[PDB]
């Protein structure tokens, strides 16, 4: 049923042929993962700004990891925050009917 | 001191390594 311990190895190996470095992006989540800032899921989105090959250099080096993913604290909590795009709090709700 | 930072908010998350190529 539900999840237990979310592994990114066998999260591959559990993902059809192109459905490889799909779920998990390519390599930011299971960094990401490590910290959950904010959100892995969608933090990967973000740092995705690089090639497949520059995610994997830092997954194998916490120098350039941190580097990358903890940028993506800082400017995601800026830039992918709250959509504020809500209605208005001065919507009329009452209709001045007879 | 609002500088932006290495990892932008890029588009979403998807299949990095799409290698699909049969």
């Amino acid at each position: 049923g539900p999840l237990g311990s979310p592994l990114t190895a066998s999260m591959l190996a559990s993902a059809p042929p192109q459905e490889q470095k799909q779920m998990l992006g390519e390599r930011l989540f299971p960094l990401i993962q490590a910290m959950h800032p904010t959100l892995a899921g969608k933090i990967t989105g973000m740092l995705l700004e690089i090639d497949n090959s520059e995610l994997l250099h830092m997954l194998e080096s916490p120098e350039s990891l941190r580097s990358k993913v903890d940028e993506a604290v800082a400017v995601l909590q800026a830039h992918q925050a709250k959509e504020a795009a809500q209605k208005a709090v001065n919507s009329a709700t009452g209709v001045p009917t007879v | 001191v609002l500088m932006s930072k290495l990892s932008v908010n890029a588009p979403e998350f998807y299949p990095s390594g799409y290698s699909s190529s049969y």
